[PDB]
Order: structure tokens, then C-alpha cells, then sequence
């Protein structure tokens, strides 16, 4: 399809193309060089920010990474089928915009506790 | 029944953005042709076989009047103008007393033969040179006597840097490209009126190569419409907003300067020299533009029909000339072949249309044209915030250009109560509106590839 | 040996030194600062490009990473021993230059299908 | 039998590259010694104990005439020259009528005593100052009378910016360093003729600290050869290509200006002052250079033998002087102690060698030297695309330098049929060739660490 | 606590907060733009350097990563409890400053040998 | 018993650093108020609700005299000064003969009425204009006759660029922020004397918004102390080091120019115009500053007590005036309301304190003030390495400012043996010390998140 070609598609179909959008996230006299240079390092900063956020969740180097954080029903009481069959990514972004930071913190504390207790258990053995 | 948080990378969502873009000139523009004002070598080569990806089942909200790309383009054009005017010779020593007289042939009544003392290569002797200067560029000294003593117009406001002898004003397409992590959304809706929803929006990497044509009251060499005339305004009931009429059939306008003029180099100082007009070979004819009467009748009739659709209960709609002010706003100002033209538009916008006449089909053919007179300046001061004007170089031979008017920068008059009449006059406000005639479909969107989705998959311990 | 010291060596010996070449891939008035700045962000862009290409293959954080893509005999009918014993990396680059993009796509679709069906199977459990 | 694709990172392969490099000056150059033209503080410190890694069992193809490092070095030198000439005082008010007369002692016949009116610190009174100016820097006014009125040479082409009073022209080594992801390949083959294969090539991070010596017809303070004389040309059968002869034994050349000269400050305007020559203390002797006759005989004999090897069936080979043109190309132009020297080379390249004489061994010792006369300019205009010349500062005391000629910029004459004779004259073309005498072994290579290799290892599910 | 809030704390307590310090490691006319641009790409270079050093040890994408390198008693003869209970990170940095490079090389050769013999053993199967 | 190497990321350790910082102006400073010297639009907005994180159980060693932030701030202020003085009109044509006479009222004895010929908008006629110039800005021509011919002071050293007509000198807080991977340590120890250990140190992202106040011999609008007077010196037994006394109770100083002065525009050339003083309306009173006698007695008594504590066995301590030199160092130089003031401080530092008098409590109230006379210059040349001075714009109406002295830049006299006497005079050395009065607690630290720790956890095969 191409870049952003599944934006209007459903969730399940848009999950099938994810690498072509991850491609664009990096891509790649005295004033215009400054402007191009600034916007390139800006895009590099966003890519490093997203990669760091992925790394802090234990999902580095992966596109779809599962997490042992339970899904709170207060975030969304909708069951799986209407999320994954007749819904787009934008509408889900709109509904779960208010709970993004809480989900992010739950992921980071889950990954950090997993690392800490893995260290604690593996030192016993 | 249990569910878990799942992370997705490469998610196709976006929000609004105000990121800085970077230019991209065409690859054919790099075939030498150096030292043009809009030719920027810092622009990257245009991407071959560019892609536009149609996004189905999605609707996006656009707004031309809140776009940041127009402001970025205006600032970029201003600083490019500054960079092009920076290096070459300034005419500060040319601010001297000019002994001006009539130009020998009938009287031209547009140029004056002015003699002045200019320093030679040594700054201790001065030679009495002469040149032909337009009357719009020379202000008479004092103002109460016929002493035939004049001076340049901006000898008391700022400095003049004469345009370098090789420079050219030919516009080239400029493809504004968005960085990584950002995309450009283009509204393919052919009916689209400049703002609101758009049900057919496609994602692109770069724009369509917008030509930076500088013009007032008219849109030259612009993209045409697709279905019908599209009237665009931020707020129609507000009279301060400028209506940008978008035509669907561009009208050919042919402009010319039939006079043949000679160029002579004059030394104004040590290491400083500029080119000036010397003589007029042949007869003297006033420069003018020709627009077909029937095609303009078609355009005015269609524009009046659309303005009747947008303004109900108004019995009469009058197209009159501009109100008043300086010559740069009262006349159609453009550049043909390196020469700046200021053309009177009183013959174009002069009509009264009422709803009670059918006005036929404006048929019965004809080759009659509208000869609108034009004047030529050389001391050009556009985008006055820069603080530096120009002395445009003289051009030998005639100049003849053929362009297309593809839009009108109309402007409604002030509040004259509910008298069932509104008079629309040509505008000529800020130049940003001109770029807004081209960036009416492009918006910049900021990609978020990180997404959260519940799935019954649990990560192992 | 050092940087590029096994360029003329065989494949098996050049596989034994790989970290000293991965070191150099990052390393680290108004005009010369611009030039140094531009070439530094250029090198950073190449390093991020190669790291992203490694991440899309499921080989992030590793120097030698195996992949379940079968080796097509049309790419090279040579068996393993003459590849790994009397051959250099440059000559292999010359022979397999025409099939680089196809191999890259096969790796990316293999990794993407592995992630997708891992998600499909782990959601069943 | 089954095989799988395996990914390798850090793979030692490379291709061609045209990436931008960055300079690196030596750490000892940062011991103050500021305000030199080639002293760039933006250059990073030179890497201590630098490594050169020998790559065995590999052969690489080099080409000096298609290298981009030479062009980058030329552009960098040009913009450094512009930046060094930018800040200090311009001599635009010095473009005035000069009353010039003979210099009192015998007549010097190389300088003239010129008096001129210069404005004081207030621009309403002018004082009659005087200075000694070289005859190569003053063009007589008009040209049909002995009025003793002269002017500066470039008072009608461009502007002059006099060199700042502290500035120095001493070259320092510059280590061109390549970025991350790129390397520099150096060809250690001692016989290497500038292009083609090289079986001993090593990878390096930075170059050997190339001194940016500006010279014509000769190579001063350059790297020597190792085995024999190496003749380098893009295409020998083409007469337009410049042969870069690379000597293996550098010849000492001692140049001097025995005249003792006085420096006096002259005020040309408010806040503008420049240093000028005032008087000559002692006797008048012409500046000249000395080259040992026997060593030059050795060099010319070896060069003729190599040119006989490269040009078979030619009975006679003549070394004659330059054809003609301006003084900057017809003479050996260099800079000794901050003073620009232009030395006649007719006494050096004057010989005819035939294949039928053994020419002995050019033995029988001797202390005889070749006294080639030299002239001195102050209005220096090299790399004319910059548009800005120099007024070199006067130097008190004598100046004496001792350099090494390590190469010749020979140039074959035009097509004179197959008459079994070719006359080689000294060149003096573009300065890029000089940098090509140093970057004859360095190429820039682009590292690909990603590699594909089949192995019977299968990744688990 | 916040950034650097456990600098004066003990080793065990400072190991419990590590993500808030890893946050700050990325963070994110003609002269000041140059200065901000240069210092941003400098910080990006340090972050990429530390991430590359983590990747060469087989610890990419992790905050606390164990390693099979034995702890040499010559580096520190102190047993575990006084390291982890009444000691700060700074004092440990001061004591083990002399042996940092040797430890780094031991980690890199351990990871490289692990990759090499994993390749050797998995090719047998 | 077995142990293994464990890697930790995010480790809270740091070392010393010399990284480049970036400025951050306040968000309220972006409410237009453009074209101020210290208003930098390139500064990022100040971070809302900024955090300071207290680090317990840790001690850090600080040194104000080896800090690099002071040098960075000085360089940044210098280049901001250059950028603000770059664009507008230079007064190079103003370097002309001035016919100066006394100013009509009593004689002012501080200004002179100078008439001069200035070129009009055409550079061929000159009009005789006049202006009032301070006697500190005009040097008499020659120096041996009463010809009433003067000139500007720096017509023979450098160029003058007159301050642009809109520019303002109001300081705004500047928050120096450190990049990612680096932090700023602030010493919260209230007793802290500028160097040595600090047991209460907190980490911060940005500084406290230091106002860049330019002053000599005194500290205006600075941060106060907390407990007592803090005397800071790099080496007290060295007499070359400048003591930076830090007061805990700032003293109000009110400065004024009661004269009402008129502003008139004068055309000095084509496109060049500057504002100059024209007339004095009303009576003539000398500009002066008022400092409360009792508060200054309190400050001097406390300073003498602290200096007695730091200098034992010295019976007498004398506070005398400055030794000598130019007016910029001998007087308290500051800027009030866009006007530069140079105030004599002989009345302030004039006392002798001995250890054998109690000196009471300096009680018995009183409204008596110290009227220190002041002079005003317009040709301002501070930080002389820039090479460009200023012509400060004239200000109509009176000017009245009220500031706080929060510190003294004391300086001990030279070695006068062990005579039990040391005379402390006001200083006025390099301006960097002023910034060192504010960056006495901030240091830049470089974060190492990589840590090594032994743990009995072994990674699996
Ligand atoms: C809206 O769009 C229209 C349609 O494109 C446009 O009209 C055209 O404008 C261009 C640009 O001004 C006109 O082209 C000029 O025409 C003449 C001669 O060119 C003719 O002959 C050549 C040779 O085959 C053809 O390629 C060409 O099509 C024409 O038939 C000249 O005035 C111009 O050439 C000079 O200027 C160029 C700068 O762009 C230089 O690159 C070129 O080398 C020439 O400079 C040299 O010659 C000069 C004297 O000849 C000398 O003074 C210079 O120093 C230098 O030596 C240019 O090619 C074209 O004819 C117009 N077309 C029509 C049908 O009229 C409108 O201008 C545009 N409107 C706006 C407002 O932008
Ligand atoms: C090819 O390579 C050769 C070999 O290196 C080179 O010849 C040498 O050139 C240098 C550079 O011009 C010559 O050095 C100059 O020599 C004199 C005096 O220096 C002598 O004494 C000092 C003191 O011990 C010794 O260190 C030195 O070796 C010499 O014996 C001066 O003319 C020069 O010094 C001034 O210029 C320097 C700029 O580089 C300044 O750094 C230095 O401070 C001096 O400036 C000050 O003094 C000036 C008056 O003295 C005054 O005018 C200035 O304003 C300022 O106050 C410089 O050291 C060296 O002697 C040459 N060697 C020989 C054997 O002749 C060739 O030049 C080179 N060729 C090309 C084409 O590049
Ligand atoms: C140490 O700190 C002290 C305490 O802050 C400081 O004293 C104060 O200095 C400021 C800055 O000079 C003084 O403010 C000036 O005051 C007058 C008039 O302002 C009064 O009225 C307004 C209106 O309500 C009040 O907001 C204000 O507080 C005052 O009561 C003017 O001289 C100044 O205004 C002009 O300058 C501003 C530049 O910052 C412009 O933004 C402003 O628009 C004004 O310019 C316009 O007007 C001018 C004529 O009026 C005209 O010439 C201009 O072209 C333009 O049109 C400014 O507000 C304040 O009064 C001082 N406070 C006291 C108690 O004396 C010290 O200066 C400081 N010391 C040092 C060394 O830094
Ligand atoms: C929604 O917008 C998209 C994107 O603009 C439209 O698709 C484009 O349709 C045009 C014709 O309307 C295509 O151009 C021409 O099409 C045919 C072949 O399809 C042929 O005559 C020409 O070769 C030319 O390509 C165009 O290719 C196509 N795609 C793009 C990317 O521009 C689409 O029609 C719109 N749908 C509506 C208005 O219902
Ligand atoms: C849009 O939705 C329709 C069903 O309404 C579906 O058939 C079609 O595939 C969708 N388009 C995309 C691009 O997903
Ligand atoms: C080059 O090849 C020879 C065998 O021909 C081998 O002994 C030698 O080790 C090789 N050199 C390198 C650097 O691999």
C-alpha cells in the first residue's frame, strides 16, 4: 500500500502493515544549511525519543511487543472485536488520549520490576 | 477474558505540526543557469518519480488561513531576496543632484534625460555622465521652482543596492519537502473551498513545485481549478478579508514593451559600475498589455454568478477600480523579462451586474482586446521590512511575455449598509495571499508511530 | 589487528574480528563548524540507518544474528567451504550485489510474519 | 544441505565516496601564534599517536585526476582566504591620483616615489603624504603623456582589502580527516604513478599534514618520492594535461631580498590606516634566488631520462621558457617571509638533450649557482574568482628563505607533428594541481558494515 | 525522588531508581542556533556512544543486565554487603576507576565469544 | 561465594565538565518588547515550574575562580553586544571638524554647542547643523590654540556605530541551561565563601535567571546573601586578586538626571540619520546619586569587621578612593534609563577604622544622604576587544532610576610591608567578576549512567 496507506483502514488490517511507516520515521548558503541541519537533527531526536521509549518498555528492536500489564477496564470498557474490526487507529487514539501517560508509567514500572526481580531471582541461583 | 497492553510501532496516526520544512529545486534547474534570485543551490535535488499515496476512508479538516507553510514561504522568499541583493554594488554615490531635461524623440512624458557628475576610477576628478531615468524614480528637489534639479526617490529613507548585472527574475518550481517523522496531506477534493472537511486526502513527501510569482491584484502562472470557480475567504461577512477567486480556465495575457532601448555602463566610483539606459531607438510607443474581451467577459460573468451564490439578496454587484494609494497597490504589479511593470486595471474592473438581466451568453466572438496602459519603474522596493531596495538592470531589445491569469485577489468594499449593493475592487495586500493561492491543499502532519492496543497476549516471565 | 585489518583475509578469519569495525561506525568560524556539524550528523544518520535495518530483521543488539530465511541457490550455487575458506568479504559483496534488496525484503517479511504469528499464537494461550 | 541467511555487522568492505571532510591542525600550532591565514582555530586538534593499518592481500584502484579531496581543499583554501581578507581595512580611498617620480639612490627602476593627498582623521582636510610603490602595482593614467600621474592597478576592476598588520603567511600542516563510517586509503606503493592498481594499500583516519604551499611552475616544501622520479599525467598524448614531475631528491633553493626597507604608517581616512614603504637604507641590490648548478643538472638529466622512457622515438627534447602571458603565470610565483616573489625561470629551463650524447655523469663538482632575477608585487590577486585582492604589508629588514623544490609542473607544447621533437615548458595553471601533488595516494572510501552470508544456522521460532 | 535523587543514597536504594536518570540522558541568530545545534548533537553523540557500549555487551534495551564475566578479586576484595549497603555509587566509581577499561574489554570479548560459539554450535544442529 | 559483573544504567555519578550551555529567556519577555540588547529571541522559553532536587548525604567541591560558565557568559554578552551594534547606522561621516562654543543658560561646563557641516540626502550640498555634545566625547584639535575646533574622541582609533533609535538597555533574567547528559550543581550552603566543600548541594536544570547588569566598583540588582557578609577572593594574600564582597542587606541608591533635554534628528548622509541633543529646557542641575549615610555606615562597618576577621594583626584599615586611570575604571560606571552614568565615589570610600574604637552602633537615625556627582558620556567603548563603540541615543525628559547595591568589588593595595595597615580601594577590573558574583554556586557536571557492580547473578548460556 505504502506510507500511511492503512490510516483509514481497520485496526487489524493496519496492524498488517507497520514497517513502511517505521521506514519514514528515520528516512534521511549559511541559513538554508542551518534550517535543513536543524530539521534533520530534530527528526533524529524524535526517532531517538521513540526508540528510547520502546527500550524502557522492554520492546526494543521489535514492532509489536506484548506486555504483562493488565488492561484496565476504566481506560476502555469496549471488548476486543469492536476495537479490532470496525475501528481505526485515529479513533482509538482519540478515545485513549486521556490515559496515555498512565499506561506509559504502568509499562515502565512493570519492565523495571521485571528486571529487578529477575536480578533478585537469578542471583539466588 | 483477560487482556494485556500491547505496543505497536509504525502506527498510522498524526496530529497538527509547525515544523520547519526544507526546499527542493528541480534537477533540470541545476543545468548551470546560475545567479537567478529564486535559484537556490542550497535546495536539494527534486526526488525522482515522486509518490502520492491515496488514503481512503479518512476525512481531514483543513484551513488555508491558519497554515504555517505560507508564512514560512514568505519569510524564505524575503531572506532569499536579501541574500540575492547583498553582494553587488550599492548606488549610494548615485544620490547626487541630477540636471534633468526632456527626452528628445514628440515628448515621451515618462522618462527624463538626467546628467550628473560621477567620480572616475580616482576619487578626485568627476566626469559629467548622463542617463535616461523614469519619472517615477526621480523626485524633484525642493518643489517650488522649475530649476530642473531632481534626485533619486529613496535618497532619504534607505540605501539602494543595484541588481547584479547577470541576475535573472525567472521563477522556477520549488518543492517544499517535509522532514522525517512528518508528512504532507493534500486535499484532492476538487470542489474544496479552502477550509473545512475533506473526504479524499492523500499523503505526500513534497509539494507540486510552486512557482514564486510576485503579483498584485492578479494571479500569474498559478495552478488552475478543476470543476468550477472556487471562492475562498477567511470570513466573507468581514470586509477586511481578501477574497481569493480561483479560476478554472486561465486567461492569456500578453504584455510588451515595444520600445528598443540601449544600455551603457557608467562608472560611479572606484570599483563600482552600474548599467543605465542611454537611448531609445525607433519610435516611441507606450508599453501595454492585451487581454481578450470575450474571455474576460466570461471570467467576470462566472465570478459574478459565484459571488451572487455566496451573497444572496444583493440586487446589484459592481466591479470598480481600486480606491487609492501608492502605485505598487493601485496597479497590477508584476515582472516581465526582468522588467517591472505596473499596469492600470481600470478598464478590466468596470462593470455593473444585476440579477434581472440574463446578460446573454457573452457570445458573438470577436478579436477585440483591452489595451491597459503600463508604466515601468527601476527603483523597486517590495517587502519594505527588508530595508534594501533595488535598481533593476536595463534590458536591451523589446520585452514580450505571455502569461496566464488564473485567479483574482478581490476585496469587498466597506460597510455601506444593506442597500442591496456590494462593490468588489481589486486588492493587492500582503504577498502571502499569493502563496495561499497555491498552498490551499497542503498541511503538515506529525506522525506518532507509538500505539497502544489491548490483546490477550501475555509476555513470559 | 585493528580497523579493516581482515579486509584481505578470508571470510572465517574476518568473522573473528567484527567489533573493531563496529567501533568506527560511530566513533565520535561559521563555516567549518557547519561542515564538521553536517558530517557528524551525516555519520550519525548512517549509524541510525544501519541500526534500524538491523532492528527490522530481529537482529538488534547483536553482531552475528541468524535468520530462518532459506538460502536460495539462485543467489549463489557455491557451497559453504569455498565461501568461508578461500573467499574475502569484498568478492562476496561483488557476487551478491544483485540480490541484496531481495534478501533484505525476505528478512523483513520473515521477521514481520514471525512477530505476527507469535502474537496470534500467544493470544490463544 | 540446507542453508540460511546470516547477517554480519562490522563487515570490512567499502565503495567510492564523495563525503565532506573536516580539517585538523596540529596541537603545536595552538601555542598562540594567532592570526595566520592558514591557522584555522575551527580545525580540531590533531589526534595523538595516529595509526595507519596495513591491509594485506588487497588491491585497490586509485585515480589522482578524479579525486574530490583536491577540489575540497581548493575550495576550503579559497574561503579561508576570503575569511582572512574580510575584516581589516580596505584601500578604496587610496584609489587617487599619484604624483610619481624616480626613487633617489643609481636608479632602482623597480619602485617609484609617489605622493598623494590622503584625508586625515577628519574628512575635510587632506595631507600630502608619500610612499614607495612598485612599478608593477601602478598603472600610468591616460597613456599618451609624461605627466607623471599614476594610479593603483586595480582601481577599475574590483576592491582591495589590505592585509591586516599582524597577519602571517607561514604554512602549517593540515590533516584532512574523514568522518565516521568512512576511511582514507593510502597507496604505499613507492613506484606508483598516480593512477591504476595498488597492491599495498593501508587504511588511515587522517592525512599526513599537507602544507598548503602556493607556488607556480615549482613545488615547494612538498613530500619527496621514494625510489625514482615519478611522472604523473592524466593523459600523456594530450598536450593540454599538465605533467606533475615528482622528484626523489629535493633541491635547496635560497631566495633573498637584500634591500633594507623602512615601514611608515599612513592615515588614509577616519579610523583607516595602512603601512607603506618609506625609504631604502643602504645600497640597492636586485632580489634574486640561487640554485646549485650541479644539482639542477642532475634533476634535469633524470627528468629527461624519464621523459625519454615515457616518450619513445623522440630524438631531441628541449626545455625552454614559458610561452607568455601575465606575470603570475610566466614566472615562479611564491611567498618568502610574507613577501610575494615572482622569479624569472629562463635560466633554469634552457637546455636541449639528444639521445646520441651520453652527457657524462654531470660530475666535476663546483659551487656555481644560477642567479635568477626576481620582482616583488604588493597588489596580490590570486584565485581571481574571489573578487578581492590584497595589499601585502611591508616588511622591515631583509628577507631570506631557504626552501626545497621537490617537483616540477611541466607542460608539453602543442602539436608540432611527428618531427621527433617535443618542447617541455614550465606550467603554472590552476593551483589544484599543487594539492594533487600531495593527495596522489589518498582516497575516501565508504564503509558498509552490513553483510549477508549463508550458514547452516536456523533461528528458533 | 527525581533526577540524581539517590546520588547520596546507598547502592541498593540507588539501584531502585534508574529510569529517571536514563530519561535525562536523551531529554530533548546565526551563532546561538549553531551553539544549541552543536550541544544537541553532542548530547545525541554521548547517548549513541553509551547505547553502542551497551549493545556491544549484549545488554541493549536493558537497564540492569547480568554478564557471565567473573568478578576478579584484584579489582575489589570487598565482599557484597559493604558494596551494596553502606556505599554510594560515587565511592565505588572512585575505587573501580582504575579497572574500568579492563572490565569493558572483558565484557566485549565475553559477548563476542558467546556470539561466535553460539553460531558454531547452532550450525552443528 | 562466586560473583559476576553486573551492568547498571542510569547511575547517579558525575565528573567535571566544560560543555557549552544554551540560554533561556523568560516567557514574559516574549510579550513583544522587541529590540533590547539583552533580549535574545534565539533563547528558548523558560521551563515552567522548574525543579531543584535536593541531594542529601553528599559533599561537593566548588571553585568560583575556575568556573567556565563565567567565561561563557562574558563571551556570549560580548557577541550579543556585537550583534546588537551591527545593523544600524555608523557615524563615520560625523568625523568632521566641529566649531564648538559654550552652551547658553551660568555655564554648564559639561556640554558644548558644536556646529558642523553635514551632507544632505544628496552628497553634493552640505548644511550647517548643530548639536550639544558632552565634553568627554570631544577632543580638541591640535592642542596648542584656542581655535574652538574639536572632533569626536575616537575618530582615529576605530569606527562608531550609533545605537539604533528603538534599542533599550533594560536587563532581563537569563536562565543558563545545561544540555542532556549534564546537570548543574547549586551549593545551598548559606555560609559558603565561594570555594571548597559544600555539604548541601542540589541538582538543577537551569540557573536562577541572572540579570546581566554591567557595573564597575559596585554590584547593582544582584542576589543578596542569607546569613552575613561573605568575602570572596581567589587568594587573599595576593594583592592582585579582586575581593568580591557579598552584602546581605542591599542598600537603595537613587540616581537622576534632573535636566530636561530635547532630541532632534540630524541627517549626516543619504539614508543615514541619527538623533542628537538640541536644547536644555529649564534650569541646569548636575546629575547625581543619593545613598543613605546611615545605611552606608552600616555596610562599611560590617565590611570592616569581616575584613578584620580575614586580616588579623592589622591595627588600621583605610577605605580610600581609586588610584587613577581612565574615567571608565576610576568612577562607578552604570546605565540608568538608557543613559550611561559615571559617578565619582570619593565620598563613599573615605574612612579610617581602627580596632581600638567601638565606633558605637552607628545609630541616631537621620535623613542625610551622600550626593556623589556624576557625568554622562555618549561615546561608550566597553569591552574594547570588539573594536566597535556606540553613540548612545539621547533621552528626552528626566531620567530617574532606583537600584540596589548588593556588593562591592574591593581591591587591596600593593605591598606596603607589615606596617599594620592595608588600604582597600574600589576596583573596576574585568567585567567577568560581576558574573562571578552570580555564578558563585553553579557548577556543570557530566553524568555517567554506566556503572559496574558485582552481584551473584550469572547470565544464562
Ligand atoms: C509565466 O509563464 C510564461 C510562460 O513560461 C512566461 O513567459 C516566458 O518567460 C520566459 C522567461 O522570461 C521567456 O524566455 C525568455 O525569452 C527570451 C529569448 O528566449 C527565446 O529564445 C530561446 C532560444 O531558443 C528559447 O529557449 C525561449 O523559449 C524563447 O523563445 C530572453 O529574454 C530570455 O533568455 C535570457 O534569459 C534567461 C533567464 O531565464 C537566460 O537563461 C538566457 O540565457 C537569456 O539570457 C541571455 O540573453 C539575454 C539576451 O537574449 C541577455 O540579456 C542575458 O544577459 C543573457 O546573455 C528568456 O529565455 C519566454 O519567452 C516567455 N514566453 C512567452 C511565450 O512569452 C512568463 O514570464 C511567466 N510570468 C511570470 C510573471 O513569471
Ligand atoms: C619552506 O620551508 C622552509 C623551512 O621551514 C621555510 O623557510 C623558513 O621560513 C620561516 C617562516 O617564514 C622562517 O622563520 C622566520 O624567520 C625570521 C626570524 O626567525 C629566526 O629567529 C627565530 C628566533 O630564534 C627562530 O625561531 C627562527 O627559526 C629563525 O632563525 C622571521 O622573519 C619570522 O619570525 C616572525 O614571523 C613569524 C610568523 O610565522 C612569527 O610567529 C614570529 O613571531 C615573527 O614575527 C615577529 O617578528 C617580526 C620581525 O622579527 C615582526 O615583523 C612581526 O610583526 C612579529 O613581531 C620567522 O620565524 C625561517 O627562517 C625560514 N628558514 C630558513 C632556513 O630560511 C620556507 O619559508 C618555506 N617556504 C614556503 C614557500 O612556504
Ligand atoms: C535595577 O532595578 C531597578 C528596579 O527594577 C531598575 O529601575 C527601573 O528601571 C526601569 C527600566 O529602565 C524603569 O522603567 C522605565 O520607566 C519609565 C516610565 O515607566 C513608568 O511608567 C510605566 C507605565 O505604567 C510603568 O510600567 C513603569 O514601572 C514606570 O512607572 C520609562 O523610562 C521606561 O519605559 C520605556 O522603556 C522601556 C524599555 O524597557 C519600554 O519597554 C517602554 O515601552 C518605554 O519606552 C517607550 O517610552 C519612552 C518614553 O516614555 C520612549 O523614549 C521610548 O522610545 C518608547 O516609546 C521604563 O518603563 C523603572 O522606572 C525603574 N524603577 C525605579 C523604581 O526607578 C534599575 O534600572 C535597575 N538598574 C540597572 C543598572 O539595571
Ligand atoms: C481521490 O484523490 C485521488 C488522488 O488525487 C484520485 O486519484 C487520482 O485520479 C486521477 C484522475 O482523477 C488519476 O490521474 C489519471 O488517471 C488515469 C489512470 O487512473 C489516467 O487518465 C492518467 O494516467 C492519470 O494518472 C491519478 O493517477 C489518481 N492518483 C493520484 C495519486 O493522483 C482519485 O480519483 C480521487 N477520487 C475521487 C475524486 O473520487
Ligand atoms: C473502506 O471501507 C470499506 C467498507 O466500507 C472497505 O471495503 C475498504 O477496503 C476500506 N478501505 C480501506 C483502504 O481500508
Ligand atoms: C594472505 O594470504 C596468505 C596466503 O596466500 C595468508 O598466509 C595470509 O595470512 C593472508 N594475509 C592476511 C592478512 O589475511
Amino acid at each position: 500500500l505504502g506510507f500511511l496507506g492503512a490510516a483509514g483502514s481497520t485496526m487489524g488490517a493496519a496492524s498488517n502493515t507497520l514497517t513502511v511507516q517505521a521506514r519514514q520515521l528515520l528516512s534521511g548558503l549559511t541559513v538554508w544549511g542551518i534550517k535543513q541541519l536543524q530539521t534533520r537533527v530534530l527528526a533524529i531526536e524524535r526517532y531517538l525519543e521513540v526508540q528510547q521509549l520502546l527500550g524502557l518498555w522492554g520492546c526494543s528492536g521489535k514492532l509489536i511487543c506484548c506486555t504483562a500489564v493488565p488492561w484496565n477496564s476504566s481506560w476502555s470498557n469496549k471488548s476486543e472485536t469492536e476495537i479490532w474490526n470496525n475501528m481505526t487507529w485515529m479513533q482509538w487514539d482519540r478515545e485513549i488520549n486521556n490515559y496515555t501517560n498512565t499506561i506509559y508509567r504502568l509499562l515502565e514500572e512493570s519492565q523495571f520490576q521485571q528486571e529487578i526481580n529477575e536480578v533478585d531471582l537469578l542471583a539466588l541461583d | 477474558g483477560n487482556l494485556w497492553v500491547t505496543v505497536y510501532y509504525g502506527v498510522p496516526v498524526w496530529r497538527e505540526a509547525k515544523t520547519t520544512l526544507f526546499c527542493a529545486s528541480d534537477a533540470k534547474a541545476y543545468d548551470r543557469e546560475v545567479h537567478n534570485v529564486w535559484a537556490t543551490h542550497a535546495c536539494v535535488p527534486t526526488d525522482p518519480n515522486p509518490q502520492e499515496i491515496v488514503l481512503e476512508n479518512v476525512t481531514e479538516n483543513f484551513n488555508m488561513w491558519k497554515n504555517d507553510m505560507v508564512d514560512q514561504m514568505h519569510e524564505d522568499i524575503i531572506s532569499l531576496w536579501d541574500q540575492s541583493l547583498k553582494p553587488c554594488v550599492k548606488l549610494t554615490p548615485l544620490c547626487v543632484t541630477l540636471n534633468c531635461t526632456n527626452v528628445t524623440s514628440v515628448i515621451n512624458e515618462d522618462m527624463k534625460n538626467c546628467s550628473f557628475n560621477a567620480t572616475t576610477e580616482i576619487r578626485d576628478r568627476k566626469k559629467e555622465m548622463y542617463a535616461l531615468f523614469y519619472k517615477l524614480d526621480i523626485v524633484p528637489l525642493d518643489g517650488e521652482k522649475s530649476d530642473n534639479r531632481y534626485r533619486l526617490i529613496n535618497c532619504n529613507t534607505s540605501t539602494i543596492t543595484q541588481a547584479c548585472p547577470k541576475v535573472s527574475f525567472d521563477p522556477i518550481p520549488i518543492h517544499y519537502c517535509t522532514p522525517a517523522g512528518f508528512a504532507i496531506l493534500k486535499c484532492n477534493n476538487k470542489t474544496f473551498n479552502g477550509t473545512g472537511p475533506c473526504n479524499n486526502v492523500s499523503t505526500v513527501q513534497c509539494t507540486h513545485g510552486i512557482k514564486p510569482v510576485v503579483s498584485t491584484q492578479l494571479l500569474l502562472n498559478g495552478s488552475l481549478a478543476e470543476e468550477d470557480i472556487i471562492i475562498r475567504s477567511e470570513n466573507l461577512t468581514n470586509n477586511a478579508k481578501t477574497i481569493i477567486v480561483h479560476l478554472n480556465e486561465s486567461v492569456e495575457i500578453v504584455c510588451t514593451r515595444p520600445n528598443n532601448m540601449t544600455r551603457k555602463s557608467i562608472r560611479i566610483g572606484p570599483g563600482q559600475t552600474f548599467y543605465a539606459l542611454n537611448d531609445i531607438i525607433g519610435d516611441i510607443r507606450q508599453a501595454h498589455c492585451n487581454i481578450s474581451e470575450e474571455k474576460w467577459n466570461n471570467t467576470l460573468h462566472r465570478v459574478w454568478k459565484k459571488l451572487v451564490e455566496h451573497f444572496p439578496n444583493k440586487t446589484t454587484i459592481r466591479f470598480d477600480r481600486h480606491s487609492g494609494g501608492d502605485l505598487e497597490i493601485t496597479t497590477h504589479s508584476f515582472n516581465c523579462g526582468g522588467e517591472f511593470f505596473y499596469c492600470n486595471t481600470s478598464g478590466l474592473f468596470n462593470i455593473t451586474y444585476n440579477s434581472n438581466y440574463t446578460y446573454n451568453d457573452t457570445k458573438h466572438n470577436g478579436t477585440k482586446v483591452i489595451t491597459l496602459p503600463c508604466r515601468i519603474k527601476q527603483i523597486i522596493n517590495m517587502w519594505q521590512e527588508v530595508g534594501r531596495a533595488m535598481y533593476a538592470p536595463p534590458i536591451a531589445g523589446n520585452i514580450t511575455c505571455t502569461s496566464n491569469i488564473t485567479g483574482l485577489l478581490l476585496t469587498r468594499d466597506g460597510g455601506n449598509n444593506s442597500t442591496e449593493t456590494e462593490t468588489f475592487r481589486p486588492g493587492g495586500g500582503d504577498m502571502r495571499d499569493n502563496w495561499r493561492s497555491e498552498l490551499y491543499k497542503y498541511k503538515v502532519v506529525e506522525i506518532k508511530p507509538l500505539g497502544i492496543a489491548p490483546t490477550g497476549c501475555k509476555r513470559r516471565v
